[PDB]
């Protein structure tokens, strides 16, 4: 390294950002799930208590004293209190929306940064590997050209008498492309195994992609701002 | 509904591309000016007989169909046929005024066939001026000076400013974030910018912004200046290896046209019959003068016009484009 | 065996583009509308004097010749001529209802060529709508509000719904992953492998080698314009309105619309209670695919890259 | 191979739909030019048995 | 104003504790809804006055 | 400077109560209504 080292910590920063975003996402998901699963049981218990109170009151006739008073007011209190219990779902979803937007944003930022770093490394490596080594091939090709230039070498007549340079270039291109096609990439190298690999490995890649391109992002942001300014009237 | 209109409708009961009313002088002059240039041919120059009111609709399409159980239930509420976003045009006057010196006038009058040449010259100078003022020209201000506004930016409100201050959310001027209201002031387009190339830009722009109706249309054009088009097509020719690709000039799967003096850092995607100019029927007032105080023969002409985009939901424009590398 | 068909067929014992049952007015209007646009010219529109009958088979072929051991004891089995699947159909009503306001009416009335411009505008506006409802629509609800369904999805049943509903085959939407993939990391090549698998596996063979087979896909993944470069050796076209993420391979005559003759009610009302003039029109149509052969479609694709 | 894998990324092609040359041919032309320059500027010595 | 402040505080404290609550946010919420029911006649007295 | 006003003014180089642009129907109705009451007689009503 020593030339892309300062351009490397940004990968870790974006990684931590996306990790925190996904953590907040799953926290919100488990929160809404718990709230809903509790609301179901609470509503069922309220219904059962209501049925029991109604039948017990029908049993005691049209008169009641010392009982069925605290129970009924407690039941109607719970009935009034479940309203905001059910209401919290909409504010929780509205909070989750902007979170998922920022999640997609940081995801695409991390992806872009990773691609840029990989491109820089590959370019530097190819340049430094072509400039320094692979020099015997140059003299080999020079000797081959010097041989092919002789008039008693071209088996083709006046038609299609391609220049020897093009011929040897096509030859080396084919012999190199065959090797580059049959081979593969191994991860037995410190910098390539350290941070490189595929694009990314996490939960949010394309599933939501609500923002994605900046234009769609702007439309979504405008709609979210409208929704928030509307909801600000209520809680 | 009106007397003549009621009669015409009752008659309806029991070229079609341009609009005419009666043969007058201003209409004839406008038709001549249109036939002069080529860009004015593919646009609607409409004569109107009112100082302020409602605009007509051209190239507007809205889905009108349903099914309702009239048998014992609800009724049939018809949908509107021509209901746009906002439609209130206000025509205003602009005037040209020039002079010829006695020396040049004599030199020209020396040779025959000078009046026809002068007429063609002024008509050509006027049409391009309509265009240049229309595409530029943020706002109109009385006593317009041409000192610091050489691009004619003070005559009347233009199509671009109409889009800017009449129907926002159809423009693109900044890359933002939920916390960063201005994450980027300018839309960088390059190898490291906010895009890959102009093709992806116009592509996702025509995907997101304009409405789904006009989105699927056999006619759309991407009006762009000259600097940006050449900046895009130059690195293609500057290579060593097919030359037809310079004849059609398509970008983002859309045909591209270029008009003079268009601002270099913006581009507008829309159908080429959606925007238009309205002009009053008889307001072309022209007077001559031969004062010798400055030994010049001068003339003044005035006409009442107004630029108008018909349906704002037709096209959209992107502004402040900058191409670079951005490592 | 009606007393007219026996007489008409008995005379036979001793041209395929327009049908023209009888020159009525609804037929003239339908011909005008189909002549207006261009996509309606290649398609087949026909009238019919009743409902829930048989599909008039246009553009259907097959193999009829054979050989049998007539002397051994067997007999010649007369294979059907018009062999089709679910030859039934129906017809429904559809109505356009719209009002013009007084001010705008005056504006149009001022200039010249008023009635012609109005007629052309309304004809175009409804002709485009026919198509935009053709390739979509999955129900026949009784309200059909155009608010929660932007594109026409509640007017009638469409070709892409008749395929998806009647013949569950001839359509692939799952390879087993749920949504198919396309790319280097997907399950196919870019497009040639997929289109070849489609035209070799689902559509019947004796319709494969036809000089009119066409792949139809929207403006994405690329009147009516034809792409010169064939994707699967088959010319590609794009129809104005189409779900971009899907496509179908079929002929251009295999699709059709049947408009019930002598069913076109147009009335105009003038209620000054509001400042508008209303117009209602009602017609009876039904879309229909001629043969379920010579046609398949792929629905859920996503081009891109994968691991 | 690494250079190709990098160039295959969608956010790589500076050119749009027109002239979108394949990355393989691009890198091949690059290596060919950078190699022919060396083979042209150099000469053959004579210090070999 | 005090009722609104108490409502905001109760809502944010309930959002903090997740979708579960016990031994608290019970008397507070019923007290708040009681005050909300009682302010009706408080506002009504203006017309008779 | 319309081609009618120059012609009308040039002829001048060589009655104030009613205006009567052109005898239409709305003008006749307006004249009738203004003649009905008395306060409308002293006031000025004009078309444009």
């Amino acid at each position: 390294p020593e030339y892309l080292q300062p351009a490397l910590a940004q990968l870790e920063k974006a990684r931590a950002a996306h990790l925190e975003n996904a953590r907040l996402m799953d926290e919100t998901v488990t929160a809404i799930e718990r709230a809903e699963q509790e609301k179901n049981a609470l509503a069922q218990a309220d219904g059962n208590d209501a049925d029991d109170w109604r039948t017990a009151f029908r049993a005691a006739g049209g008169v009641l004293s010392d009982e069925l008073k605290q129970r009924h007011i407690e039941r109607v209190a719970r009935r009034e209190l479940v309203q905001e219990y059910d209401n919290l779902a909409v504010v929780l979803n509205f909070e989750r929306e902007r979170l998922k937007g920022a999640c997609d944003s940081t995801a695409t930022a991390y992806r872009k940064a990773h691609h840029h770093l990989l491109s820089l490394y590959a370019e530097h490596e190819l340049e430094h590997a072509l400039n320094e080594t692979c020099e015997a091939l140059v003299r080999a090709m020079h000797l081959s050209i010097l041989v092919q230039e002789n008039p008693l070498a071209n088996t083709t007549g006046h038609q299609g008498y391609v220049a020897p340079e093009k011929a040897v270039m096509q030859q080396v291109k084919s012999s190199l492309e065959q090797k580059i096609k049959q081979m593969q990439i191994s991860l037995t190298g410190e910098p390539v195994l350290r941070l490189t690999g595929l694009s990314a490995a996490t939960l949010p890649h394309m599933d939501y992609e609500v923002a994605g391109t900046p234009a769609q992002r702007k439309v979504w942001q405008d709609k979210i701002d409208q929704q928030g300014a509307e909801l600000k009237a209520r809680g | 509904m009106r007397q003549e209109t009621r009669f015409k409708f009752n008659a309806y009961l029991s070229v079609s591309k341009k609009f005419t009313v009666e043969p007058s002088v201003t209409q004839t002059l406008m038709n001549t000016m249109q036939e002069s240039s080529d860009f004015l041919t593919r646009i609607n120059i409409v004569p109107v007989s009112e100082m302020k009111g409602e605009k007509i609709g051209i190239g507007v399409t809205g889905s009108i169909a349903s099914t309702t159980d009239t048998a014992g239930g609800t009724e049939r509420q018809p949908k509107d046929f021509s209901k746009l976003a906002s439609n209130k045009y206000e025509c205003d006057q602009i005037n040209f005024d020039f002079y010829i010196r006695y020396k040049t006038l004599d030199l020209w009058a020396r040779y025959q066939d000078f009046q026809l040449r002068i007429r063609n010259a002024i008509i050509k100078r006027q049409s391009l001026d309509f265009i240049m003022a229309g595409f530029n020209g943020v706002k109109r201000a009385e006593t317009s000076d041409r000192s610091s506004n050489p691009m004619l930016q003070d005559v009347a409100v233009g199509w671009l400013q109409k889009y800017r201050n009449e129907a926002p959310a159809r423009v693109m001027s900044k890359v933002t974030d939920e916390e960063g209201r201005t994450t980027s002031e300018v839309i960088r387009v390059g190898k490291g910018g906010d895009y890959a190339s102009l093709d992806a830009l116009v592509m996702d722009a025509t995907n997101n912004l304009i409405e789904p109706w006009y989105q699927e249309d056999p006619d759309l054009v991407v009006i762009v200046g000259r600097q940006l088009l050449a900046d895009k097509y130059f690195p293609i020719v500057n290579k060593e290896q097919a030359d037809v690709i310079i004849s059609q000039k398509r970008i983002g799967n859309l045909p591209a046209v270029r008009v003079p003096y268009f601002p270099a850092d913006a581009m507008l995607i829309t159908k080429l019959e959606n925007l238009s100019i309205y002009y009053m029927d008889d307001s072309h007032r022209r007077v001559i003068e031969e004062n010798p105080k400055l030994d010049r023969v001068e003339n003044y002409e005035s006409m009442n016009i107004d630029y108008v985009v018909e349906d704002y939901a037709a096209g959209c424009l992107v502004e402040k484009i900058k191409v670079g590398d951005f490592s």
